[PDB]
């Protein structure tokens, strides 16, 4: 089996800058099988380059593609915001073909803090027996943050479920919403919720609280 | 890299089947060591289950193959028949196809055989090339194939 | 040009069998290869296999080489992918894609055209309504509308019937212990302009044919 890894993970740019992305191969791929696949939210992936360096039909001039042997190379002279998607590498050179792990590069902007709210759970959710309470980080970059749920100085673990929207296409920043899921008789007995909001942008902790 | 010489090439006898068509060229293929000793088994139980004949327009076209797990190196025999020798159309149809020239195509990687199909479609489509193939001897057709496979090499890159 | 349009989505119980068609309403994908690539929640493209339609010959991937079966009819350019004993881990977006052709019909290898895609949803769930909780506000304020308990997928949320489109963020849905899906939609909004204005969220959930419009005001 042909294993392809891609680095980076992920690729932060500006447009106009130059991307380098690298896809390794365990194995010689055969007579340079591989192929460049961009794919973005939404979308079919759309075929780039196959074999070596041989370009699709349609593709602009900065996509371009190099490598032989077990190292092989995406190269965009120039970025452009059409540009930023997740892209992969496809061997088919072995008796079956496989897929790298993916690259995703993403317009890179400074770096902003979260603006930080929380919601108690409403009077109709409490009527049904169950309480959830969500905690949103707004426009926030980069898209690594951490949220810890503390219900009267405990630390929750396991009972909290979190999703990120994709990348802003005007200001290039993300948003996220975390849930925390607790019964109604468990809601009755804990007086103080907060989450606790940890990022590149805040200096100190940024902690949220309400009390009921 | 597929395997082409000039004893893969040959000229078959009238009054011959189907199943010796294959068992006669995949003969060639198993003395030189190119696929498994028993090919032409699973050559020929792979040729009930889909046909491989093609119609094309002045003479019929054979392309029988099996599995890649049992070819060994990658080769293809072509058989002349005096006369037409009925394979059933490929993909589907109830008329049978007069098949004069047989293409035994073994193939290693599952990849290439879309290559191979392409390159078959080109010289066979050729109207002139097809009806003088049964004109020309053993040694004349191979030179022409050759020269056409490597002519259709050079323009795939 | 040549595309190719695959099935509408399903959703199926775990044990039962699947089937989805790819139809090539361009040209004639009998020369070319016909693949087939997946992708489940939250993961990368991974190679199920292909076959080659003329031949009738598959290749399928070691992992999927037991569950899964190709076929390829060439009269009405349509390939099927069948798959027995659908599993959880076989919620995925399933994609048909012919292969490549360059200059003069070269068959390059890549996989050129793709389908739209077909979501695929195993779950023993059963279809369920939404119910919207308000997310009230307390400048810059946010407030929102939290749509729970509901399957399958997808939900759309809408801010004034459309109205109010400039920070919105809908988020993606999490699927549950229970099973069923989980979604929230927020908005900022100016903190003066929440006296002077009811904003309401407009949920629908298709497949219970559910509507729900929720104003949302201060607590």
């Amino acid at each position: 089996e042909i294993v392809l890894t891609q680095s980076p993970d992920t690729l932060s740019l500006s447009p106009g800058e130059r991307a380098s992305l690298s896809c390794r191969a365990s194995q010689n791929v055969r007579n340079s099988n591989l192929a460049w696949y961009q794919h973005k939210p939404g979308q079919p992936p759309r075929l780039l380059i196959y074999g070596a360096s041989s370009r699709a039909s349609g593709i602009p001039g900065r996509f371009s593609g190099s490598g032989s042997g077990t190292d092989f190379t995406l190269t965009i002279s120039r970025l452009e915001p059409e540009d930023f998607a997740v892209y992969y590498c496809q061997q088919y050179g072995g008796s079956f073909g496989t897929f790298g792990q993916g690259t995703k590069v993403e317009f890179r902007r400074t770096v902003a803090a979260p603006s930080v709210f929380i919601f108690p759970p409403s009077d109709e959710q409490l009527k049904s027996g169950t309480a959830s309470v969500v905690c949103l980080l707004n426009n926030f970059y980069p898209r690594e943050a951490k949220v810890q749920w503390k219900v009267d100085n405990a630390l929750q673990s396991g009972n909290s479920q979190e999703s990120v929207t994709e990348q802003d296409s005007k200001d290039s920043t993300y948003s996220l919403s975390s849930t925390l899921t607790l019964s109604k008789a468990d809601y009755e007995k804990h007086k103080v919720y907060a989450c606790e909001v940890t990022h590149q942008g805040l200096s100190s902790p940024v902690t949220k609280s309400f009390n009921r | 890299g597929i395997h082409f010489r000039r004893h893969y090439v040959r000229h078959l006898p009238k009054e011959v089947s189907q199943n010796d068509i294959i068992k006669a060229l995949a003969s060639p293929l198993i003395n030189d060591g190119m696929v498994v000793s028993d090919f032409a088994d699973h050559v020929i139980t792979r040729e009930q289950n889909f046909p491989t004949g093609l119609p094309v327009e002045p003479v019929g076209v054979a392309i029988p193959h099996t599995d890649s797990k049992y070819v060994r190196q990658n080769a293809i025999s072509v058989g002349i028949l005096a006369e037409p020798v009925n394979f059933e159309d490929a993909g589907g149809e109830p008329d049978p196809v007069p098949v004069r020239v047989v293409f035994m195509l073994a193939l290693g990687n599952w990849f290439d055989i879309t290559k191979w199909l392409w390159y078959i479609k080109a010289v066979i489509q050729d109207e002139d090339f097809m009806q003088q193939l049964l004109v020309m001897n053993d040694d004349e057709i191979y030179q022409s194939i050759y020269t056409r496979i490597s002519e259709l090499e050079v323009l795939f890159q | 040009q040549v595309q190719l349009v695959q099935s509408g989505p399903e959703v199926k119980k775990p044990g039962s069998s699947l089937k989805v068609s790819c139809k090539a309403s361009g040209g004639s994908f009998s020369t070319y290869t016909l693949s087939w690539v997946r992708q489940t929640p939250g993961q990368g493209l991974e190679w199920m296999g292909g076959i080659i339609p003329l031949l009738g010959l598959p290749n399928y991937a070691p992992k999927f080489q037991g569950r899964v079966t190709f076929s390829a009819d060439t009269s009405t350019n349509t390939a099927y992918m069948e798959m027995s004993r659908l599993r959880f881990e076989d919620t995925a977006v399933y994609f048909c894609a012919r292969e490549g052709a360059g200059w003069f019909g070269k068959p390059v290898g890549a996989m050129g055209y793709w389908g739209q895609g077909t979501t695929v949803t195993v779950s023993s769930a059963s279809t369920k309504g939404p119910s919207v909780f308000p997310l009230a506000p307390s400048g810059t304020a946010a407030l929102g509308c939290l749509v729970k308990d509901y399957f399958p997928e997808p939900v759309t949320v809408s801010w004034n019937s459309g109205a109010l489109t400039s920070g919105v963020h809908t988020f993606p849905a999490v699927l549950q212990s229970s099973g069923l899906y989980s979604l929230s939609s927020v908005v900022t909004v100016p903190s003066s302009s929440l006296g002077t204005q009811t904003y309401i969220c407009n949920v629908n959930h298709k497949p219970s044919n559910t509507k729900v419009d929720k104003k949302v005001e201060p607590k």
